[PDB]
């Protein structure tokens, strides 16, 4: 458990880790918003 | 061989070998399977029942125990096949 | 068919008095169980010594008799040999050696009921695989 | 090397090497004349050489000899940690084995191909030594018997055995249905388990007594192994070294 | 066997004959290859340079 | 069989001396353009 | 150098074949020998050497 | 209340559409995107 | 604990259920576990001698926290399931394990064939391109037309 | 002129009948002597202890096998991950008794595949082509190290690396269902979709390629006959082929840069042939397919069967009955 | 029928629903991710296992005592086994039951001791391990306090 | 304090994030409010000690 | 006496293996 500061922001370190993966779309999303060029 | 003779008392039946029958058999009498039947397996042949209250070490409390349940008890002639796998049987 | 009134009632104790589990307990217990006693007793055998089944058959002919919540709950508190000559806390998680095993450090008085409830329900319910093992 | 030697190399520097078989050598000549009640904590009987009982014909003429053979098990052959009382009935030191590491299984090839497997075993063996004080020159032989190579747990591999399997070979089912059936096939359907004997002889060889322990040279001849019955089993003969710690 | 070992070697003539393999194909490479300093060819995996 | 072995050396350091000295004497040269 | 500091002066390592069981240590004598280290490295990658 | 879903829920939430509204203001101010 | 003498029980092969011996001649434990007879534990090395697994200590001088050590590893295999069911392939699904030891080797084994690949590929067009033939051949200057037949 | 370099020539030379290169050099003596050594076994091996339980099992022809029963047997599971040379036997009977020669074959057959692709790339860029079959041919040869070398490295033993025959293909495959459930592992049914569509996609294209073939020939008189070696326009219709595709299934749906289809074509089998032999590689260390046993229960708790529990019941019957002698105790780790 | 939206648009159950995370009532799970609760029931912490952990300091004694008599033979896996085997429960005893400055830094110096005698054993010195078990045993009999 | 004074933190933050990524590209905009941009970052790095001395402290 | 005709067999098939590698129809252009 989170040191009893934190465990109000908590959820927040829920979603975190699976940041990244979503940087890897946005580039697929990014080059969508440029028709692909 | 192809058929023993003495299936029934192998821990089937209410009827227990003791020169033969794994210790797993010595579970439907209670307060036996451990400290008892171990020692009953751990040694050699028996001609007769009466040859168990003999065996070295037994304490009474065991003595005792097996007292309780001589009458379940018998005694058949050892074969090797089965002697040698008294203190375990393979299955689980 | 359901979890109704009649399939969750179990002995309480060795006199036979029957007392009923709540849903919540049931819930409770798997839960407890599979967190605890899982790894080892899944199924309802036991993997380490397979003679020392959990089926209620064994527990009936253990000394003294565990086909109870009473005594299950005693064998946590306290627990011994299948014939209960000696005591082997040392070797077997319980209370009594909850500095040796961490995991009972947190386990309360309902909890430990719930899990004897469960111990007690389940080979109501499944009648012929609690404590079976792989033929079932 | 000797026990004491042994006893210096850690597990790491053992490992590997080979000599966990070899058994430990005894220096000092001396005369131990054991208190009646010591046993024997340790012993270990190490085969050097194997030989079958065969049929050779030399000039025209076939008698029964004992012809070399090597070893197919790469290094299980070695005993170890046997260990039995040591008696005294009528001034004979009487060994009497009670426990300890003493089976082996063992195969070994003859020449031509044939594969000769046993089980080299020193069971239920009583001694009989030529005095008292385990002092060079002394000898103790004795008998003993062998197990069954296969207990009753193993399965052919039609899925027969003793203890369990099928008491008939599936795999033919027009052998039933046939008043006499499986019949010439009972030979092999049905497993035995029978005992053999085994004579050993060991001579003793120098003697530490500070160390209280003894080596020497012995000479084995066991019997072979019977495939539960299937078939006759062959004579084994076998010579090595050996040696024992006696604890008074 | 599980005898560690620095690379097998077990015996020095096993070492000391493994050694005149690699010498031997030294030695016919530099037939080839001998009095090289400089040719620097600043070229991407050129190499034209003999 | 210290002999089958010091051979059977012989025959892999042969090759694989064989291997590393081919693809160090200007492979990258070798090629249909010059 | 970092984590050789850190295991050597800077609170240890967790070790497991530390007497009394498994605990953190400082190592304060680590092996120099190049020969054993690079044993490693030149051993044999099957069974029994790793 | 499993204020741990409404909790979980809406945080994944606001991430998911962070980049793309980035996305959003790139292409609106005509942006090198 | 029963009393069964270890070290003397000729298992269902005739080769030992408890002790053998290994092929270099140490004492192992027997079964379909001579395989790992290589292995160095610290909650089992305290029974081993220069011989291999002593059997005096084996005997008497047994520890109940090995048991304990020993009990939990041997409920906590590294075996498990893609959805994380824990145990063996028919085993039911109550218990939730699958050991950190084999998600990082998979990961990692798989990460590492595929970055060979991608060595392989990069190699071959690095070499390829600065060579001068990674688009095409040439139509022109076919190296197979300028070479002897066979 | 000197001797190294006229020799680098031969060796890299592209007018010798088979090209030697230099993978070459390493792939011609190690392929050469495990052929040798395989067929050599296939016929006089004597029986082999594969479970180290001295129940020696016979696979040489010589043995009262035939060409399905007989295989070469993997080494004795005491041996175990061990290295077994020629050499570390004290004798070459003792060597055949424990599987050496099993040994042998798999690591001078997994040299000569590397050295295989090695020398495909070589030759690629002798020939001044664009370098990427070896890249295909890598997927087959990912398979075979993975059958051969990481299950046997994961598992601890070259007793459970797949033995050469066919026999005992089966016996490895159905081995590996009942200790793994390599069937409903994802990476299994990739393979099993690359495979099938790699076989749908080559007899669709060899059926639309032949279909529209341009007429340069009689009715008595092979159509093969009509394409010449060396030839400067395509032999077949591209326009008809594609219309009779987009006809067949949509407009939309179709191929018409032929290198796009091409591409496509090797890109299929290829990754599904890679995936697979990732689900074993990943499997070799117990991650096992999905296990859906007894997921589906009724309100009071009963469970109710599906498809997977009957899949797990095949499962435990194949499992109680593999290797009956090597066990001892309840678990299989 | 009988729905089970993330626990917000419908109830338990007697085995289905499992976003809960919650909703049990029996009292606080440590965190919103574990059944089990605080340490605050049955279990305490220093019940009877001090005597239990003192009996151990004991019997590590009786073991560290018959070092010298393994040393003075040469035998150094026995050294190494003997100082593993039954100490095993004897490092986290001995940090349990110091609470004084004074006791955690002796039981510091203790395992410094333990620690060279089983490198000085590792390296096959006589001298080094003898000199390390004699400073061992000053500071366990020194410890008993 | 400390659990407000992150939520301030991670609030900077966010807004920070949302706001850079959309300046650097907009050709130009960098620039002109460089200052801007300059303070909010020392706000930041001021925040983050805050919360740094606050569990010290509090520790 | 099988053994002779597997053995036969697995060379003939391996001879006809042969003679279609390096007794080929030369292909020309
Ligand atoms: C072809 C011929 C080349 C063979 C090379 C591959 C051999 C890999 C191997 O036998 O690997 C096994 C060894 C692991 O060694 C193990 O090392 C273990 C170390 O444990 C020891 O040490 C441990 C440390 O405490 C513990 O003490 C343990 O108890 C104790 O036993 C034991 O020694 C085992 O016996 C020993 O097998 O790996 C290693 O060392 C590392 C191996 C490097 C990685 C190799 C990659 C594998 C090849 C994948 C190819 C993919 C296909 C690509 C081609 C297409
Ligand atoms: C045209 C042809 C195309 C052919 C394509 C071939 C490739 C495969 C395609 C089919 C894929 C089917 C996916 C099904 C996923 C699923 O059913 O998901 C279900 C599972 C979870 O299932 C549940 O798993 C739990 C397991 O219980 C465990 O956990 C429970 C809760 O704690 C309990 O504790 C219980 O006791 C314990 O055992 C549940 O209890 C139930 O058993 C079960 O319902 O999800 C998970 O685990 C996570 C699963 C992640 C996905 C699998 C890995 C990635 C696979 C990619 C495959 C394609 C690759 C393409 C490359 C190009
Ligand atoms: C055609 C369709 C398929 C085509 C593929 C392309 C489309 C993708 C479709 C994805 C399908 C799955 C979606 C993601 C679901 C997921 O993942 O499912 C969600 C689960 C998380 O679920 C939780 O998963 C847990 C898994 O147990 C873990 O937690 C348990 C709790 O104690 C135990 O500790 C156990 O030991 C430990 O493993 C339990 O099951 C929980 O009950 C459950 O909530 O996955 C998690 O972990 C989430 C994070 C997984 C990232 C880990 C990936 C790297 C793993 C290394 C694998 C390398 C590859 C190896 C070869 C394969
Ligand atoms: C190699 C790195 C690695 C490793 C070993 C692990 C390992 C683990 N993670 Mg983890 N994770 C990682 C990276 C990693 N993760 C990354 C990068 C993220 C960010 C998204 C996460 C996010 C994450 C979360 C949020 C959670 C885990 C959890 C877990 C544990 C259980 C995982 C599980 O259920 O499997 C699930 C397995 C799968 C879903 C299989 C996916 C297979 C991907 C293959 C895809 C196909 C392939 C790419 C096709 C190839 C294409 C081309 C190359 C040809 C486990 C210890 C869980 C846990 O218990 O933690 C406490 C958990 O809750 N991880
Ligand atoms: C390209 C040629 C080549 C290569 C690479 C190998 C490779 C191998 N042979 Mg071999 N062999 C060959 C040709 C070759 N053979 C030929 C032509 C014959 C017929 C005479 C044989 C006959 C033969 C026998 C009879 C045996 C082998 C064995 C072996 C293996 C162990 C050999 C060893 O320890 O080498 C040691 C060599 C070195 C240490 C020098 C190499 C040093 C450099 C740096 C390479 C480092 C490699 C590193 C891992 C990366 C190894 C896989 C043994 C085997 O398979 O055991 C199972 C075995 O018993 N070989
Ligand atoms: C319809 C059902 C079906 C189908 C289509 C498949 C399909 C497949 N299964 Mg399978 N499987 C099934 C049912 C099925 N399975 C069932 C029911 C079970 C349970 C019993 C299994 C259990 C199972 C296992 C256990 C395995 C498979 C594997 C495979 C794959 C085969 C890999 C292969 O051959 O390429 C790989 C190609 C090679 C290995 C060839 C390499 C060739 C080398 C490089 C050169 C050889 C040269 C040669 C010696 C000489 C040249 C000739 C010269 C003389 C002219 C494939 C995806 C395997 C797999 O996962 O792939 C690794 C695998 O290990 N399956
Ligand atoms: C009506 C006939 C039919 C249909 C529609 C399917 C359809 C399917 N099968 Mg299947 N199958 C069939 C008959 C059929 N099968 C038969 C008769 C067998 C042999 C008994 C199999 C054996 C089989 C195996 C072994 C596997 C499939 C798989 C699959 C799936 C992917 C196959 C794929 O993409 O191939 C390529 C086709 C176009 C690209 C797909 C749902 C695979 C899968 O992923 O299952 C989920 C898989 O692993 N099937
Ligand atoms: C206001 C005074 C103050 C105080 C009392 C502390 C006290 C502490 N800081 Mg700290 N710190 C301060 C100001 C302060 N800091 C400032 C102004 C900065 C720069 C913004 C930092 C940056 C900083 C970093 C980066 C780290 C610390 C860490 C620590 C802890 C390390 C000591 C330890 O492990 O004890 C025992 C303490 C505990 C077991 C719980 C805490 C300690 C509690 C370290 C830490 O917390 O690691 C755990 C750490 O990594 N501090
Ligand atoms: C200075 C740095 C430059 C170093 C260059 C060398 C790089 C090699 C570094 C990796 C170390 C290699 C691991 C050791 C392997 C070894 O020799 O022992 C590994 C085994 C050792 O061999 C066995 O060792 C046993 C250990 O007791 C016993 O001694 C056996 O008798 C002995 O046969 O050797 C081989 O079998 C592997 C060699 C086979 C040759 C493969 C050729 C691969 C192609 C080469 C490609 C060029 C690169
Ligand atoms: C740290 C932090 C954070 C975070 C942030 C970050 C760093 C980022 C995020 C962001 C993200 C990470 C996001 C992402 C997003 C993504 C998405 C949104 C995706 C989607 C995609 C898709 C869905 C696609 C689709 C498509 C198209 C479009 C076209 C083609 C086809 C396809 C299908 C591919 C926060 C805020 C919490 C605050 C605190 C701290
Ligand atoms: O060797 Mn082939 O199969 Ca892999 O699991 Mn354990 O070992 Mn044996 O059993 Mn199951
Ligand atoms: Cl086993
Ligand atoms: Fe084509």
């Amino acid at each position: 458990k989170l040191p009893e500061a934190y465990a109000f922001l908590n959820p927040i370190v829920d979603v975190m880790p699976v940041i990244p993966v979503l940087f890897f779309l946005l580039a697929f999303v990014w080059q969508a918003a440029v028709s692909f060029r | 061989v192809i058929d023993y003779e003495n299936i029934g008392y192998l821990g089937g039946s209410s009827i227990v070998d003791i020169n033969n029958a794994n210790i797993r058999a010595y579970l439907k009498m209670p307060g036996m399977y451990p400290t008892v039947a171990g020692k009953i397996v751990s040694h050699g042949p028996y001609s007769g029942v009466s040859d168990l209250y003999k065996i070295p070490g037994l304490s009474s409390a065991e003595a005792d125990v097996i007292k309780k349940y001589e009458s379940r008890l018998t005694a058949k002639t050892p074969s090797p096949d089965y002697v040698i796998d008294r203190i375990n049987n393979g299955l689980y | 068919i359901d979890l109704d009134e009649a399939t969750r009632t179990v002995v309480v104790d060795n006199a036979g008095n029957t007392t009923v589990l709540t849903p919540e307990q049931v819930k409770r217990g798997k839960r407890l169980f599979n967190a605890t006693c899982g790894a080892c007793h899944v199924g309802g055998i036991t993997k380490t010594n397979p003679n020392v089944g959990l089926d209620p058959e064994a527990l009936s002919l253990a000394t003294p008799r565990r086909d109870n919540i009473n005594a299950l709950v005693d064998y946590i508190k306290n627990p011994t040999t299948y014939d209960g000559l000696e005591s082997i806390a040392e070797v077997h998680p319980s209370i009594k050696s909850a500095d040796i095993y961490p995991r009972m450090r947190s386990l309360t008085d309902e909890d430990l009921y719930s899990i004897a409830g469960h111990i007690m329900l389940s080979p109501k319910i499944a009648s012929e695989k609690w404590g079976g093992g792989k033929i079932y | 090397l000797t026990k004491s030697q042994i006893n210096e190399l850690s597990y790491l520097q053992v490992k590997g090497t080979g000599l966990a078989n070899r058994c430990a050598e005894v220096v000092g000549e001396d005369s131990i004349k054991p208190k009646p009640g010591a046993k024997l904590v340790d012993m270990c009987i190490e085969p050097k050489a194997w030989a079958v009982e065969e049929e050779v014909g030399k000039a025209g003429k076939t008698e029964k000899k004992f012809v070399n053979s090597k070893v197919m098990t790469r290094q299980t052959y070695t005993l170890d940690a046997i260990e039995g009382p040591i008696t005294v009935d009528g001034g004979k030191i009487t060994f009497s084995e009670k426990e300890g590491i003493d089976y082996a299984a063992t195969t070994v090839q003859l020449p031509g191909g044939e594969r000769v497997p046993f089980l080299f075993t020193v069971k239920d063996l009583v001694a009989k030594g030529n005095g008292d004080t385990f002092k060079p020159g002394f000898q103790m032989g004795g008998d003993f018997n062998t197990p069954s190579y296969r207990t009753g747990l193993f399965l052919d591999p039609k899925g027969r055995g003793g203890t369990t399997g099928y008491d008939m070979a599936v795999a033919l089912p027009a052998l039933q249905l046939g008043e006499e059936g499986d019949a010439e096939l009972f030979g092999e359907n049905n497993k035995v388990f029978d005992i053999t004997q085994g004579r050993i002889e060991m001579e003793v060889n120098k003697v530490n007594a500070e160390d209280s322990e003894i080596g020497g040279v012995f000479v084995a001849t066991q019997l072979s192994d019977t495939d539960m019955g299937s078939k006759t089993p062959k004579k084994v003969l076998t010579k090595g070294i050996f040696y024992a710690k006696v604890e008074q | 066997a599980r005898f560690a070992n620095g690379k097998p070697q077990s015996i020095e003539a096993k070492y000391i004959m493994r050694s005149p393999a690699e010498w031997d194909r030294f030695m016919r490479f530099m037939d080839r290859y001998a009095e090289a300093n400089g040719l620097g060819f600043s070229s991407x995996x050129x190499x034209x340079x003999x | 069989m210290l002999t089958l072995k010091i051979l059977v050396y012989t025959t892999v350091i042969f090759f694989v001396s064989l291997f590393i000295f081919g693809f160090l004497s200007s492979d990258p040269s070798r090629n249909p353009n010059r | 150098f970092l984590l050789v500091i850190k295991a050597m002066y800077l609170g240890g390592v967790y070790d497991t074949w530390a007497p009394g069981g498994g605990d953190v240590r400082y190592i304060t004598t680590p092996t120099l020998n190049p020969i054993v280290i690079f044993g490693y490295v030149f051993r044999s990658p099957f069974g029994g050497d790793g | 209340d499993t204020r741990l879903l409404v909790i979980a829920a809406p945080v994944l939430v606001a991430a998911s559409w962070a980049l793309f509204n980035i996305g959003r203001l790139a292409i609106q101010q005509i942006q090198r995107l | 604990r029963l009393g069964a003498n270890v070290s003397s029980a000729q298992g269902p092969t005739g080769l030992g259920k408890y002790l053998m011996r290994s092929p270099s001649g140490e004492i192992i434990f027997g079964g379909e576990t001579m395989r790992f007879w290589d292995l160095r534990a610290p909650w089992v090395e305290p029974l081993r001698g220069p011989n291999g697994l002593d059997i005096n200590k084996i005997k008497n001088d047994i520890q109940p926290w090995q048991e304990r050590r020993a009990a939990e590893y041997m409920t906590h295999a590294p075996l498990g399931s893609l959805n994380s069911v824990g145990g063996v392939a028919t085993e039911i699904n109550s218990v939730n394990y699958v050991s950190p030891r084999s998600w990082l080797c998979c990961s990692h084994f798989f990460l590492a064939f595929f970055f060979l690949v991608g060595h392989w590929w990069h190699a071959g067009r690095a070499r390829a391109a600065a060579a001068g033939f990674e688009k095409g051949i040439d139509r022109d200057f076919e190296p197979v037309l300028s070479m002897t037949p066979l | 002129v000197s001797l190294w370099e006229r020799f680098c020539a031969w060796i890299t030379s592209t007018e010798n009948r088979l090209y030697i290169g230099w993978f070459g050099c390493l792939m011609f003596p190690t392929l050469l002597t495990a052929t040798s050594c395989f067929i050599i076994a296939f016929i006089a091996a004597p029986p082999v202890d594969i479970d180290g339980i001295r129940e020696p099992v016979s696979g040489s022809l010589l043995y009262g096998n035939n060409i399905i029963s007989g295989a070469v047997v993997p080494s004795s599971n005491a041996i175990g991950m061990h290295f077994y040379p020629i050499w570390e036997a004290a004798s070459v009977d003792e060597w055949l008794y424990n599987g050496g020669p099993y040994q042998l074959i798999v690591l001078h057959f997994l040299l000569g595949v590397s050295a295989y692709m090695g020398r495909e790339w070589e030759l690629s860029y002798r020939l001044g082509m664009r370098p990427w079959i070896f890249v295909a041919f890598s997927a087959p040869v990912a398979a075979a190290s993975a059958v051969f070398l990481v299950y046997p490295i994961g598992q601890g033993s070259f007793s459970d690396g797949m033995p050469l025959g066919i026999s005992g293909t089966f016996n490895f495959m159905l081995v590996f269902q009942a200790e793994h459930n390599i069937l409903m592992h994802p990476f299994h049914m990739a393979g099993v979709a690359g495979v099938f569509g790699g076989s749908l996609f080559s007899a669709m294209h060899g059926s639309l390629v032949t279909s529209s073939l341009i007429r340069e020939t009689t009715e008595n008189e092979s159509t093969n006959y009509g394409y010449k070696f060396g030839q400067e326009e395509e032999t077949y219709n591209i326009v008809a082929a594609h219309g009779y595709f987009g006809r067949l299934i949509f407009q939309y749906a179709s191929f018409n840069n032929s290198r796009a289809l091409h591409f496509f074509l090797a890109l299929w089998p290829v990754v599904g042939i890679w995936i697979t032999a990732m689900g074993i590689s990943t499997m070799a260390f117990n991650l096992n397919g999905f296990n859906f046993n007894q997921s589906v229960v009724d309100s009071q708790g009963r469970v109710i069967n599906t498809w997977a529990d009957i899949l797990n019941r095949a499962n435990l019957g194949i499992e109680v009955m593999h290797e009956r002698n090597a066990h001892n105790f309840p678990l299989d780790l | 029928s009988v729905f089970g939206l993330i626990g917000d648009g419908t109830s338990y159950s007697e085995g289905a629903a499992y976003g809960t995370d919650q909703a049990d009532k029996l009292y606080s799970p440590y965190s919103v991710y574990s059944p089990e609760g605080e340490k605050s029931l049955y279990k305490p912490d220093s019940a009877e296992y001090l005597a239990r952990k003192k009996a151990v300091l004991a019997e590590t004694k009786n073991r560290l005592q018959k070092i010298p008599g393994y040393v003075d033979k040469k035998e150094w896996f026995n050294v190494k086994d003997e100082l593993t085997r039954y100490m095993y429960e004897t490092r986290g005893a001995v940090r349990s039951l110091s609470s004084s400055v004074t006791q955690k830094e002796k039981a510091e110096v203790f395992f410094r001791a333990l620690e060279d005698t089983y490198g000085a054993a590792t390296l096959k010195k006589g001298d080094a391990v003898k000199a390390s078990n004699d400073k061992a045993i000053a500071a366990l009999d020194a410890f008993t306090a | 304090m400390i659990t407000a004074l992150t939520a301030l933190f991670v609030l900077v933050s966010l807004a920070l994030v949302v706001t850079v990524p959309v300046a650097l590209a907009t050709p130009g905009e960098w620039e002109t409010s460089k200052d801007q941009f300059n303070k909010i970052f020392q706000l930041w790095v001021g925040l983050v000690v805050a919360i740094a001395t606050a569990d010290g402290i509090s520790t | 006496m099988e053994a002779l005709v597997y053995t036969f067999l697995l060379i003939g098939t391996l001879m006809v293996i042969f003679f279609a590698v390096f007794f080929r129809e030369t292909p020309r252009i």
